[PDB]
């Protein structure tokens, strides 16, 4: 799997009710998505 | 999985302190009231004592 | 910024760029919060490179300017990319200072010996009267300068063309390209050359005896 | 036979009154080392090879004073390495030495004090 | 009756420090019973107790020398005041200093004695051998009138330990050299350190050094010197308690090291006017601090098993009270911002760490560069 990582510092925005909530691999919480998902950095 | 059950949504949503709180305010239970309400007995408490 | 962010050094974010304020603790999941104490890291202590040190020294020779008193790593990662036009640069002004200052002058830095006046005025009124012209006092000049002294000017070889703040960096400054003295101290590894090894110190194993002494003495083997 | 290892011999604080009580022929060197000091490793070795040096000239000795602690005390041992040189002529007095002392020290003490 | 060095330069720029009493080479004063002997004989296993080392031992201090040398290998200035013989072990003990770049103007030179060598007779008392000092060592022997007074007017700190209290002469020197420190505005530092005869009785000890500790407006000892001077047994009591039933806090069942720290109360007895600051040292691992006003405990560390071969206790003690004085002179706040306190304390923690980790005292020494980068390797940026 490949990893999309932050390309700036800033602040995420997105709607997080488009997005199922999951248990990750590795306990962690996470948002599993089946779609298009626009996420914004504001940096 | 993407979670399907209420209640480990219901849990995954209590991950933020912030939502705990938000479910304080709107059932209107005092945090501290919480806080000891957590520690109630799961449930079938037995048959009260008659003692005579 | 605007203009003149051409040529010169800039701030790479233009000025009265916006900051934002995000998700505090208890506002986060678990496995995003900072935590309640400062995590002892082995990284937590910004590496010494020779760039830093190379752009300090820069930046308070006022060849350069930078965001703040500390070299970040992009600045550090830049000059990396960037340090043979600094180089040039004050090579070409070491050259100009030569032109203008004249030999006398110029080397007299490596020769510490050498009282004198050095400027081309005092070279010119020297060969007013005791003949000997510009050479014959450099070469005087240079009689006077030590062997030692000659090996650090050797930096100035036109085939060698050290740097000239690389040069002039003092010890306390250079020091900052490892990162000062090693914790663990270097007189623990230290030995003299021609030093024969105690094996008898504290550090050897008790000798080890002759197996046939040590039999003979557990009694395990007999003489007669 | 195989050779012991170790010339500076370890007595205890009456083996010392005996030794220091009976008449001697050469001076004694009392070590008041202890086990646990950092310095009396090195004295230790110092003392070695001052006992292989003198041979029978000298009688090198130590008292570790985890032992003998109340004796290094009434020895007014303020600290180790400490050594004291007792001269063969119960006259004279003895000489409390405090730090390491260079073997030559020992040999100057040992030959123009003792 | 004042003294005048009809010079108006500030001096320079780290303040001088003078170190009061004996030099040798390294030399231990605190010495007690232990429980483990390693083999009498075989020195190659004496370094099973310098990591696993008596209580006492931890940290060893030494002669005001290593703290001279120590603080100024760290950075400060020192002088040496003492005295020596003119044999060829008093000059490589000046030698040494020099070589160091301590400033000895004050260290005398007698002619006619012998530095290390005391004169003793042997005697028997009560069927036990006794020493009885003869003639004292040069540097026992110190004579009030050869001080240096341009030094106690320079110096800021005026450093002392206990063993000038077993001479006679050299405690009357002491003090006519702390009145004239006074003078001068200087301020007494006193590192305990006590010598094998002052662990004989507490009350005892505590009349011999009870003027030079109210003298001290600065104290140096260590967790098993305060605890002797206060009842030893009852801390004890305090330690090997261990609850019947169950813990009355979570940390009590960890059982790890008891690092008790002494409240002011239990320090009343001990405290006194003048008194800026008391360290009490649990080795590096703790500093505790007492001030008039407030009162804590720098956590330090120590490891020792990381050069298991080279490492050695000694000096650590002295290298930790160097780093006092060297931040004390230059951040004086140290007697009045608490922060301040900890986070150069904490640099006196690192320079007895590496102490610990080379053979010899004088050897080991850190400089100012290793320590502050052993400490800021050490602990967490927010508490550099």
């Amino acid at each position: 799997a490949e990893h999309v990582r932050a390309p700036y510092n800033g602040k995420i925005k997105f709607n997080e009710d488009l997005v199922h909530p999951t248990r990750t691999r590795h306990g962690h919480p996470a948002f599993l998505c089946y779609i298009d998902l626009s996420v914004i950095i504001e940096s | 999985v993407p979670l399907q059950s209420p209640e480990a949504i219901e849990a995954f949503k209590m991950l933020r302190p912030s939502y705990r709180k938000k479910k304080i305010k709107e059932m209107g239970i005092t945090e501290d009231e919480w806080y000891a309400k957590q520690f109630e007995i799961r449930g079938d408490k037995p048959p009260p004592l008659d003692t005579s | 910024d605007k203009k003149l962010g051409r040529p010169h050094p800039f701030i790479d974010p233009t000025k009265k760029k916006q900051i934002e304020t995000t998700l505090t603790s208890d506002e986060s999941w678990w496995n995003w919060r900072k935590p309640e104490k400062e995590q002892w890291s082995r990284w937590q202590r910004r590496r010494p490179d020779v760039e830093t040190v190379f752009l300090k020294a820069m930046a308070e020779t006022g060849q350069v300017k930078l965001y703040g008193k500390e070299p970040t790593l992009t600045e550090t990662s830049l000059y990396r990319a960037r340090r043979h036009l600094f180089k040039e640069e004050r090579l070409q002004a070491e050259r100009e200072r030569l032109a203008k200052e004249g030999p006398m002058a110029f080397y007299s830095e490596w020769v510490k010996a050498w009282k004198r006046d050095t400027s081309r005025e005092a070279v010119q009124k020297h060969f007013e009267e005791t003949g000997e012209d510009e050479n014959t006092q450099l070469i005087e000049m240079f009689s006077h300068q030590t062997d030692r002294e000659y090996r650090i000017m050797m930096g100035t070889d036109v085939r060698i063309k050290r740097d000239p703040l690389a040069m002039r960096m003092k010890e306390d400054q250079i020091k900052q390209i490892w990162g000062g003295d090693p914790v663990y101290p270097t007189i623990n590894y230290i030995q003299a050359p021609d030093a024969v090894m105690d094996f008898r110190g504290p550090d050897f194993h008790e000798p080890t005896p002759n197996m046939l002494s040590y039999l003979k003495e557990n009694c395990k083997v007999i003489s007669r | 036979f195989v050779r012991e290892d170790y010339l500076v011999r370890k007595l205890t604080a009456e083996e010392l009154q005996e030794l220091v009580k009976g008449e001697r022929k050469v001076p004694l060197i009392v070590d008041f080392y202890a086990t646990w000091c950092g310095p009396c490793i090195l004295m230790a070795q110092e003392l070695e090879m001052l006992a292989v040096e003198y041979e029978s000239n000298a009688m090198i000795v130590k008292v570790d004073t985890d032992d003998e602690y109340e004796f290094a005390r009434d020895m007014q041992v303020r600290g180790l390495p400490t050594l004291f040189f007792i001269s063969p002529d119960p006259s004279k007095d003895a000489i409390r030495t405090e730090g390491l002392i260079p073997l030559q020290m020992m040999r100057d003490i040992i030959d123009n004090d003792m | 009756v004042d003294y005048d060095d009809g010079i108006d330069f500030p001096y320079d720029d780290p303040p001088l420090v003078c170190c009061f009493g004996a030099v040798q080479k390294e030399f231990v004063p605190v010495v007690r019973v232990h429980d483990n002997p390693m083999h009498p004989d075989i020195y190659s296993q004496w370094k099973m107790l310098q990591w696993d080392p008596p209580e006492f031992g931890r940290a060893p201090g030494g002669p005001p020398s290593n703290v001279a040398i120590s603080h100024v290998r760290l950075g400060g200035r020192a002088a040496f005041m003492g005295k020596v013989g003119g044999d060829d072990y008093g000059e490589e003990l000046v030698l040494m200093m020099n070589k160091e770049r301590v400033q000895t103007r004050g260290v005398k030179f007698d002619e006619g004695a012998s530095t290390a060598c005391t004169r003793v007779k042997i005697k028997f008392e009560d069927g036990k051998m006794k020493a009885e000092t003869v003639k004292e060592p040069p540097e026992d022997s110190l004579l009030a009138s050869e001080l240096n007074l341009a030094v106690l007017k320079e110096a800021r700190i005026f450093h002392f330990n206990s063993e000038v209290l077993t001479s006679p002469t050299m405690e009357s020197t002491l003090f006519k050299a702390i009145q004239w420190s006074k003078k001068f505005g200087g301020l007494i530092f006193f590192d305990l350190n006590l010598p094998l005869p002052l662990w004989r009785s507490r009350n005892e000890t505590r009349k011999l050094i009870k003027k030079s500790w109210d003298e001290a407006n600065i104290i140096e000892v260590s967790q098993q010197e305060l605890e002797f001077l206060l009842d030893e047994e009852y801390y004890e009591r305090r330690r090997n308690y261990t609850p019947q039933y169950f813990a009355e806090d979570f940390e009590q069942t960890k059982n790890r090291r008891d690092y008790y720290h002494y409240t002011p109360e239990e320090i009343k007895p001990l405290w006194h006017d003048d008194l800026k600051l008391l360290v009490v040292t649990d080795g590096t691992l703790r500093l505790h601090y007492y001030t008039p006003k407030f009162d804590g405990v720098v956590v330090g560390t120590e490891d020792v098993l990381i050069t298991p071969f080279t490492c050695d206790r000694t000096g650590s003690g002295d290298a930790v009270v160097a780093g006092i004085m060297r931040k004390l002179t230059t951040c004086p706040e140290m007697f009045e911002d608490q922060d301040v306190l900890e986070r150069q304390l904490r640099f006196a923690v690192a320079a007895g760490i590496i102490s610990q980790w080379t053979i010899g005292a004088v050897r080991g020494f850190p400089t100012e560069s290793a320590t502050q980068n052993l400490k800021e390797q050490v602990y967490v940026p927010s508490m550099w």
